[PDB]
C-alpha cells in the first residue's frame, strides 16, 4: 500500500497488486406461493308434529 | 425485471332444502273431532373454497 491505490468511485483502498472491475451487478428472485382452502358446512333440521 | 403472477380461485356452493307438511282433519256432527299435522324441514348448506 505504498501509493494508497483507491478505487475509481472512491469507496476503498486496493494496494498496488491489484485491480477492481466494477461489474455491479444486482440479481434478485422473490418467489411466493399461497395456498388457501376454505370449507363451511351447515345443516338446519326443523321437526314440527302438532 | 420480470413479474408473474397466476391466481386461482374456486368456490363451490350446495344447499339443499326439503319441507313435508302432512295434515289430516275429520270432523264429525260435534261428537268426534280429530286434526293431526306433521312438518319436516330440513336444509343443509355446503361450501367449500379454494
Amino acid at each position: 500500500y505504498t501509493n494508497c491505490k483507491t478505487t475509481e468511485d472512491g469507496q476503498y483502498i486496493i494496494p498496488d497488486e491489484v485491480y477492481t472491475i466494477p461489474q455491479k451487478e444486482s440479481n434478485l428472485e422473490m418467489n411466493s406461493e399461497v395456498l388457501e382452502s376454505w370449507m363451511n358446512y351447515q345443516s338446519t333440521t326443523s321437526l314440527s308434529i302438532n | 425485471q420480470e413479474d408473474h403472477v397466476r391466481s386461482s380461485f374456486l368456490l363451490d356452493n350446495q344447499n339443499s332444502q326439503n319441507t313435508v307438511t302432512a295434515s289430516a282433519g275429520i270432523a264429525f256432527l260435534n261428537i268426534v273431532n280429530f286434526k293431526v299435522e306433521t312438518d319436516y324441514i330440513s336444509q343443509t348448506s355446503l361450501t367449500k373454497d379454494y
